[PDB]
């Protein structure tokens, strides 16, 4: 069960290369902010996170594979514009590539295209009037571009494994684990996975879950040796997300926002 | 439907393997893995040999994806290091760049076996230690090799890494970690139908390699006799060397899928005068030696009773004179010939 490189985070490519400076991230984002607002851009990120989730659930992939695919997507559009490659093509390519990093079961070509077509038609018809226009040759082309940008960095660490270790250490698995695990899922609607190490994200999610369920765990959090100001930073992003969630009607707004995206220019 | 400016800019900037490296006519390897070449830089900044591997097939398969994924993370002196990945867009071929190892254990052992043995003192010990160090690094990171044998234990030639072991050809992709989807280095549990690869399976293979380094002959040598794990003649050879295991030696043998086929085919009385002691004595290796006592721990038939790589590295064998060296050749001249091109 996915134990490869588990205790190597501090010497991994994730840490050394794909934990980014926030100001460098915002600087590269300014080219897409000429067309979209800051608010509109964050809503696009939420929307496509849900698209990758919906594809993953359709293909019966475990949550960790879906997360890795979400990160591949985020990493691509951290570096490049939305106009560079169509995110409707990139999302299923990220899922396809992530699934091949595992050796327990394989996703076929025909099955991928069927899933992409089916999910966008049944669950995302509010955003997309027309059917999925891309065939498999476009997925296979896009995969090469994706792999090249990521500098072949494919092993991604997530907060689920440390979270599991923390709740077991509390002795509060039945009480806290389901809620804490969904909050970890929700953090992929944000940039948190590009800015902080996973174990810090897991602690923040576990704090919020304790606040929600009114469980005093201040002494347990005190017993840890970690930068608590870094966690409070993450907590504030999570609390901000749920206020964004409240005020965002994805279904009403995403067609208009998707038309404001800059478009790929054709050849001469 | 991609952006044109983006597409041409990346095409302009993309380093192509044929431009960077001279390798035509310099093929040193060919198999299921693909094509391997000895290569030099065309633009003469570096002045050293490189191994270029074109992966067999097209695009990114599961095997290519896994291999890239893990080699990108793995870093250890006794495991072969990925330097660069070239993705050729036109023909959809994947190339991998490694540092070049002139030698390997298959050729080294054949060279001695051709002669009428392991001429530097403590070369055998030094090889074993570095093999154990590399596998321990992989095992610590929950990476199994799954196909260890002399052919994929490389050794560096003249240069700054002289006589250092470089483990290569890790079986990075196996469907569901399953052997069911030569047999000379395969542990008995695999022959009796084990559903999964394990750390213990890699250790049995190191034990076979260690026996081969001491004697110059494969300990479990057998004729090329299949959509099934069970191999009668390979098992027969293991019993002729080791003896037939008692119930107390391997209690969980009953739980193996092919145990009823073993009982049907084999009679224990057949191997009553067979043991590892008797075998190694015939090949001029003393049973009282620390080398033997470690070998016996590596070649334990029950996988749960088999020593780990960590525990093997702690063995008093490596504290006995002579000590292991970084350079297995110990500063002595290398008699083994270079790689011939195909
Ligand atoms: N010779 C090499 N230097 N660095 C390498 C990195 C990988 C590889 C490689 O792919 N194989 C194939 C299977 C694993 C053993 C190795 C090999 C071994 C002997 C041989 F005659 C040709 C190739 C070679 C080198």
């Amino acid at each position: 069960d996915d134990k490869a490189m588990a205790g190597n985070f501090w010497q991994s490519s994730h840490y050394l290369q794909w934990i980014l400076d926030k100001q460098d991230l915002l600087k590269e984002r300014q080219k897409d902010l000429k067309f979209l607002s800051e608010e509109e851009y964050w809503k696009l990120q939420i929307f496509f996170t849900n698209v990758i989730q919906a594809l993953g659930e359709h293909l019966k992939l475990r949550q960790q594979v879906i997360a890795t695919a979400t990160v591949y997507f985020k990493r691509f559009y951290a570096r490049y514009s939305l106009k560079s490659i169509d995110p409707v093509l990139m999302a299923p390519t990220c899922v396809f590539l992530a699934s091949k990093v595992e050796e327990f079961g394989v996703v076929s070509n025909t099955r991928l295209i069927a899933a992409a077509t089916s999910v966008l038609k049944t669950r995302f018809s509010y955003a997309f009037p027309k059917e999925f226009p891309y065939r498999m040759n476009h997925i296979l082309e896009c995969e090469f571009y994706l792999l090249e940008l990521m500098d072949c960095c494919l092993i991604v660490y997530h907060p689920y494994r440390p979270l599991l270790q923390y709740v077991q250490d509390m002795g509060q698995e039945d009480m806290l684990l389901p809620l804490a695990w969904r909050i970890v899922n929700d953090t992929y609607r944000t940039d948190l996975c590009l800015l902080y190490p996973p174990f810090m994200i897991a602690l923040a999610c576990l704090h919020v879950a304790c606040v929600v369920q009114q469980k005093d765990a201040r002494q347990w959090f005190a017993e840890l040796s970690v930068d608590m100001e870094k966690i409070l930073e993450i907590i504030r992003v999570i609390l901000k997300l749920y206020e964004q969630w409240k005020n965002f009607d994805e279904r009403k707004e995403m067609a208009t926002i998707l038309s404001k995206m800059p478009k790929p220019k054709p050849p001469p | 439907k991609m952006d044109y400016d983006f597409k041409v800019k990346l095409s302009s900037e993309r380093e192509r393997v044929e431009d960077l490296f001279e390798y035509e006519g310099c093929k040193v390897g060919r198999g299921t893995y693909g094509h391997v070449y000895k290569a030099k830089r065309k633009d003469g900044k570096d002045d050293k040999d490189y191994a270029l591997k074109q992966i067999e097939g097209t695009g990114i398969s599961m095997s290519a994806c896994r291999e890239i994924a893990l080699l990108r993370e793995l870093k250890h002196p006794n495991v072969i290091s990925l330097q660069k990945v070239f993705l050729s867009h036109a023909d959809r071929k994947v190339w991998l760049l490694f540092d070049y190892a002139e030698h390997d254990l298959w050729h080294i052992i054949k060279f001695h076996r051709a002669s009428k043995v392991q001429l530097p003192r403590g070369m055998v010990k030094s090889l074993l230690y570095q093999i154990l160090d590399g596998i321990h690094y992989l095992h610590a990171n929950w990476v199994l090799h799954r196909d260890l044998k002399p052919a994929n234990i490389l050794v560096m030639g003249e240069g700054p890494e002289r006589g250092r072991v470089k483990i290569a050809d890790m079986g990075f992709a196996r469907l569901f970690n399953s052997p069911l989807k030569t047999f000379w280095y395969r542990a008995p549990e695999l022959l009796l139908g084990a559903r999964h690869y394990t750390k213990a399976i890699d250790i049995w293979a190191i034990g076979c390699i260690f026996a081969e380094l001491l004697t110059s002959e494969p300990i479990f040598h057998c004729r090329q006799e299949t959509s099934n794990p069970y191999h009668h003649d390979q098992l027969d050879r293991i019993f002729n060397v080791m003896g037939f295991p008692a119930d107390k030696d391997w209690e969980d043998i009953k739980k193996m899928p092919e145990h009823s086929t073993l009982m049907k085919d084999f009679r224990r009385n057949t191997y009553t005068n067979c043991s590892l002691i008797k075998y190694m004595e015939k090949h001029k290796v003393k049973p009282d030696s620390k080398a033997f006592h470690l070998l016996q721990k590596l070649l334990t038939m029950d996988p749960i009773k088999r020593i780990t790589s960590e525990q093997a590295m702690q063995d008093p064998y490596f504290l006995e004179d002579p000590l292991p060296t970084s350079d297995v050749f110990a500063g002595c001249q290398i008699p083994y010939p270079k790689r011939e091109f195909l």
